[PDB]
């Protein structure tokens, strides 16, 4: 089969600008290459129906070019309605779909918040304990979070969640969450939580203790 | 042009499943018919098609073994039948048509899309969901939801109460088979026992109603 | 949408029978009749991309067609393969798109190496192959009574790519699979004289039947010194393999041919010795769109191509590959009209086998092996002007021999010669 | 400046001799060295980049190095191309390396067909070949005495590549090359009970010195049978052709080594029968660099390829890419300082070739030819314990045969038994 | 070899603008490309070595950059001195060079001043005839002359010298001439040349009379 | 660092032309010396380069067969010799060094560049110019050099007392071998009479001595 490859695979813009993605094939095609974008939640919408036609219906600052193996899809000017992701699929042959490019807006850098949670006393009873730290109102997306119970640190044991980049604000929200047994949550003292993140000068320590909360 | 699709059942592994597409406003013998499913967090991926004048079908050769693809052209509708589900069918399924069939252009792509069918398999049963409320020891306050089964869950607190500012993270599926989640938001510390706060958890399969003081 | 065809032929040599200078006039041919009929691909073109398959020199080598298919399906990527023709040239190239699942399309190559579908899979041969002469000659010994033996000779030349071994092979292995007989064979130098005396030695100790794939002035020469030795046509017979009708030229419709007389001051004992020798040929298409066909692709190439086309059984070599195009588009709509796709090969190449199509040589049939069953001509000297002409026609769809006016083949003593003498070698 | 170098290995398959976790670490302690001495290329800096030849199936094949071979040179234009192994993996890569006019450099690919240098040039073979072994086998005629005749079998399992039939060939012909005697042949599968015994009953009438090349338990099955079928050492010689010594594991300097005993019940009669087998393998390096490279080695495989190196023969094909990388770059430093680039293939290649260099693995010979000179020994067993151990050794570049610690070798009869008996065949 | 290819073949910028050279290779080289200039009458000059690197001596207003198939050479700022011919040379095996670059400024389009000379009565005398006519301060160098002989179109038997871009008007001057036996001069009255140029808004025919001189 | 080239030769065809090259202020067998022809229209072009510490040649693969470089360095020189002249060897060649020795750094580029010598093979001789005025019959006059060997020759208008206006366009080579070019000068028609006209010209390799008045 035919391999698709999509550059980027994440590009942050402004709105008004040029943006230029570039679809890459294994194989030799013609023409058969088609656009499509998708927002979250919906389905799929195409855009561009050869390598170079324009499917009716969509607004004429899109544009596709490219040929043989490589092929470009091009935005003359951003609007704050054309961030999507966007799929380049083949159609020569047994039709293929590309791993998406996902576009966001450009935002100055911001720092993170950290709250922590002691476990509640409701999980006790259940027989089963968790911790959560969470960032909240941080930018960019990436950032490191590790957990250290009295200088020791656990890995398999844990698990994330973050939500989508907000309209209002462009924040993003980052919880990590740690379940353990009944048995280990008395064994050990102060449970953390170390946040490592580009914004911050130095990483950011979270610490608490069983017996005081 | 329409496409309506109707179903959202869950079943344990190794049970079958039936998909129906209808395709009322236009001519459904005059184009081709394209199945695909997505993962929820994987992408598209391409199942296959068919043709429904000529009676033709074409499928993936990972997808070929344990799919079938038949039409009913009186009433116009399209079924796909899936057996042998596996714990990696957990996905979202759309019907497009695309392609005229007077001449072989089925390389035009899909111009009308469905909305979209949501088939999970787990082998699990219907039990409500878990509320464990969050309490300080610039603050922590909310509500966390543990060992429910299955998707979704309804607004976090309040009833919609307050909406400004809010933020909800997305379903985990822990190893137990079940789900888990949470919704935190942060007021200042001033007003913390001026304004009660109360959590509400619905959930519609198991008909479970939960109001936890946070 | 695009359909893209891959020629691999020589492009400036034309001295081969798949020459591009006497193909590419067939190829627009049947372009334009594709083009001109609504049944095949409505909607769609077809292109043409062209390599070279051969090296400085200008001979098909078995490097540069191989890199030229690669280059070409690294640049284009089409979906059929067209040529090449030279059998050492055509077997990478085979396995290449055996391997890439691309159906290849020839009417040359007809060695029996190609007879394997596990190897050589998705590859169809529209032209003359070997076996059918085998098969020919199965039905000739049956029917003139012939079971015990038979004796084989091909003649080696420096310069060609082994004309005479591989019909030789392919015939022999043929004979064996289909008759159950015991058969010899030699190979001689045309170049040497004392070969030829040995040969007319050793032949009265190994058989009486006699086949020679030679040269035509190595046969005459050969019979003149068989007729000085002593043989006669009462107890020997002699088949000559000439499948283009080089020693009778061009083979074309009736006409009076005397292919024992050069003016070399020796034509009387050469028309004495000519009496117990035949040759097997090609049998020409008699429908008058055959000529019409003809008549255009002359044209076509003088204008087009700087390139004059001469009368011969040469020109049925380009005309199988425009057939043959045609069916592959044939079965393409196969596909399209089943809800397929141009790039799955094994459809369309199963399709296209065990078929019935009609050209502009005829009535053609395609077997389960892919490989096009083809007629055989067998000429005759008349007695009464010593003037060769055609006796009987073998068809390969039924198998079967049929005379020409009611001709009868005349023998020198009144009936075949046994296969075997009486008193034993 | 920087030198690219392109590798073409198994990257992800362990099972292989030639495999990236095996070799690694070689090519990781060879760029050290070159990296701590000031005459081997000053102020230049050595790159690699590397390509798989293996499918999806995990198993090297014949499709994806030439494609990773025509990935890696147009992406990255390098100036040597190291690996492949496999023979029919290296088979296409070498044809279009020569057409690029770029070296290639391997310790595997020990088939015959790679010593024709006109389809080959410019291809440096750095490890073990089997022609080697028909040259040893030579010797070892002229020193027995034996002189007339000889047999060989080969035994074919559907899993591997055809091991035994190039083994078999390459031995096959130079024997037939040098030694000008009558040399038979038979294969048979190792599906027991109908092929063993038509074997059995084969060789009483095809010879008396015999060569097997199979799997050990193959061989002791057939020295078994062979017993009570009456065969006797005063009569046969049964030679295994175990390169690795899998038999026996080969790589330990001195222990027992029984490769009769399996704890069968069987085991009195697998020594009463193995006094009529031979073994011949690789001979292992002994000098101490060998050591200490094998401890550096396995070190660091461990710690950064995440694999247990096991002891063995098989541990000479890293060896052997280690010793022809760092002769490659004595090559280019002396062509550099004569005035030329890094780009002359001839000029690097014909410095590598006719020339001795000292390694870990000893002092190497590279013939005029381009093949390492190889070196073999010969088990045998103990007349008292019932433990082989080497009795004979074999130097490559001068052709000679050694005994080694006074040892002689046992022959039941007193000295070996004739090639023809007296009564005849 | 290795076959090196430049772009643009020639531009035309003002002084303080930025140009930009793209040199293309057939093959793969990491960082062997080394940069020249050379003015008209003398020896060429190194500006920027292995790709990016700059030699002592040469003004930072020079940048290269690009490695494998594609490099740039970028020069902003600049000045009446940087007017020459540039070429990117591969040094990975047997040098090659390229084509070249012309730079120059721009300059309103002007129109030519033709004039005609009669050939001198000496020269017939000899026994040939030359006719010269002239083109001077035209902009650009693109331009057509064409030689007519009593309405006859002349080919193969006339010259075209062309000088150097001037530095004051930065104009151009162009000189045909045609030249015939002595035979065919007296067989003919009339001579013609007609130039058509960008400038001038029809073309412009300068003709005399063999009589009249 | 200084490069030192001399020789302004003309050969016959099948000739031997010798280019010297003395180098001066620098070590001479510490760096390559590299050899460059440039057509007069065609551009640059490499021809090989000498190693002298090992005693090292390269040479390009059309230009080998029939060139020769050799070296002394006790007066550190280098002399490149070329056999069998044809048409197309009428060039200038250039000496240029760059790339340090010790370590082979043979990629480096040229830093020091000659001032360069001119070739140029033809089958002709020398000859003396021919002047013609040129006259109209704003005004332009000129005169027309025409059938002289070999290069160069200056023209002159009143032996250097009338410089503004005057162009010389570049020598053309003829059909025949010979070598023609014209000067011209623009002058206010005013002065048409007032003041008088003189075009003074020279050939060295010739020594001729012309002054034409228009």
């Amino acid at each position: 089969n035919i391999q698709m490859t999509q550059s980027p695979s994440s590009l942050s813009a402004s709105v008004g600008d040029r943006v230029t993605i570039t679809c890459r094939a294994s194989q030799s095609i013609d023409s058969y290459l088609n656009w499509y974008q998708q927002k979250p939640g919906k389905a799929p919408k195409l855009l561009i129906y050869v390598a170079s036609s324009l499917q009716s219906g969509v607004p004429s600052r899109f544009s596709g070019s490219g040929s043989g193996k490589d092929f470009t899809l091009t935005i003359s000017s951003l609007q704050p309605e054309d961030f999507a992701t966007y799929y380049c699929q083949q159609s020569y042959s047994i039709p293929t779909f590309g791993q998406g490019t996902r576009l966001e807006i450009k935002r100055t850098v911001a720092a993170p918040s950290v709250f922590i949670f002691p476990p509640s006393d409701e999980q006790l009873k259940s027989g089963t304990a968790s911790v959560v730290c969470l960032l909240n109102n941080f930018y960019p997306r990436e950032a490191k979070v590790q957990w250290k119970v009295d200088n020791a640190l656990q890995s398999g044991n844990s698990q994330e969640s973050v939500t989508e980049q907000d309209s209002k604000d462009s924040t993003y929200s980052l919880s990590s969450t740690l379940t353990l047994s009944k048995a280990d949550y008395e064994k050990h003292k102060v449970y953390a939580c170390e946040v490592t993140h580009q914004g911050l000068s130095s990483p950011v320590t979270k610490s608490f203790n069983r017996g005081e909360c | 042009v329409q496409l309506v699709q109707s179903g959202a059942e869950v079943k344990k592994p190794g049970a079958s499943v039936t998909v129906s597409c209808k395709a009322s406003g236009y001519t459904f013998t005059d184009y081709y018919m394209h199945w695909v499913r997505q993962a929820p967090g994987q992408g598209l991926e391409w199942m296959g098609w068919i043709k429904p004048n000529s009676g033709g079908t074409n499928s993936a050769q990972r997808f070929q073994g344990r799919i079938t693809m038949t039409w009913d052209t009186s009433i116009s509708t399209a079924y796909m039948e899936l057996s042998r589900l596996r714990s990696d069918d957990t996905a979202v399924y759309y019907c497009s048509r695309g392609g005229p069939v007077m001449n072989y252009y089925y390389y035009y792509g899909m111009d009308v899309w469905g909305q979209g069918t949501t088939v999970t398999v787990s082998s699990a049963s219907t039990k409500g969901p878990s509320v464990f409320p969050l309490a300080p020891c610039t603050a922590a306050l909310g509500c966390l939801v543990k060992d429910y089964f299955p998707e979704p869950v309804t607004v976090s607190w309040n009833s919609g109460a307050l909406t400004s500012g809010v933020h909800t993270f997305p379903a985990v599926l822990q190893s137990s088979g079940l789900y888990s989640l949470s919704s935190v938001v942060t007021v200042p510390s001033s007003s913390l026992g001026t304004k009660t706060y109360t959590c509400n958890v619905d959930h519609k399969p198991s008909n479970t109603k939960v109001d936890k003081r946070v | 949408g695009n359909l893209t065809v891959a020629v691999v032929l020589p492009l400036a040599n034309t001295s081969y029978p798949w020459s591009w200078a006497r193909v590419g006039p067939a190829v627009e041919l049947a372009l334009a009749q594709v083009k001109a009929r609504p049944d095949l691909l409505p909607g769609w073109t077809v292109r043409t991309v062209l390599g070279s398959s051969e090296n400085a020199l200008g001979v098909c080598s078995d490097t540069a067609a191989p890199l030229a298919a690669v280059d070409l399906k690294w640049e284009h990527n089409p979906a059929v393969f067209l040529g090449p023709g030279c059998v050492y040239a055509a077997a990478p190239v085979g396995r290449f798109t055996a391997h890439w699942r691309v159906p290849l399309l020839t009417a040359g190559a007809p060695a029996l190496g190609f007879g394997v579908k596990d190897e050589y899979a998705l590859t169809t041969r529209a032209g003359p192959s070997y076996a059918k002469l085998g098969d020919f000659v199965a039905a000739l010994h049956r029917r003139l009574g012939w079971e015990r033996q038979a004796l084989m000779l091909y003649a080696y030349r420096p310069g060609d790519e082994e004309h005479c071994f591989f019909l030789v092979e392919g015939l022999f292995m043929r004979v064996r699979d289909r008759l159950n007989i015991t058969v010899d064979h030699l190979e001689f130098a045309e170049d040497d004289l004392s070969h030829y005396t040995r040969l007319l030695r050793t032949m009265p100790r190994k058989g009486r039947v006699i086949y020679i794939c030679s040269s035509p002035d190595a046969f005459r020469t050969l019979m003149l010194l068989a007729l000085e030795a002593g043989l006669c046509g009462e107890d020997y017979v002699f088949f000559h393999l000439d499948i283009f009708g080089q020693s009778l030229q061009g083979g074309q419709g009736p006409a009076p041919r005397r292919p024992w007389e050069r003016g070399d001051g020796q034509d009387v004992s050469a028309r004495q010795a000519f009496q117990a020798a035949k040759i097997i040929t090609y049998k020409d298409p008699d429908n008058p769109e055959y000529l019409e066909f003809l008549k255009q692709l002359k044209h076509l190439a003088y204008e087009q191509f700087n390139f004059t086309m001469e009368d011969g059984l040469v020109n049925t070599i380009p005309a199988s590959f425009h057939d043959g195009l045609l069916l592959y588009i044939q079965a393409v709509t196969e596909t399209l009209a089943h809800g397929g796709t141009v790039t799955d090969g094994e459809n369309i190449t199963q399709r296209m086998w065990n078929r019935s199509f009609q050209g502009v040589t005829g009535y053609l049939k395609i077997d389960s092996s892919g490989d096009r069953e083809t007629d055989f001509s067998l000429w005759d000297m008349d007695p009464e002007n010593g003037a060769f002409r055609v006796v009987l026609n073998y068809n390969g769809t039924s198998q079967e021999l049929v005379a020409v006016s009611g001709r009868k083949l005349n023998w020198p003593l009144g009936y075949p010669p046994p296969d075997i003498p009486k008193c034993g070698f």
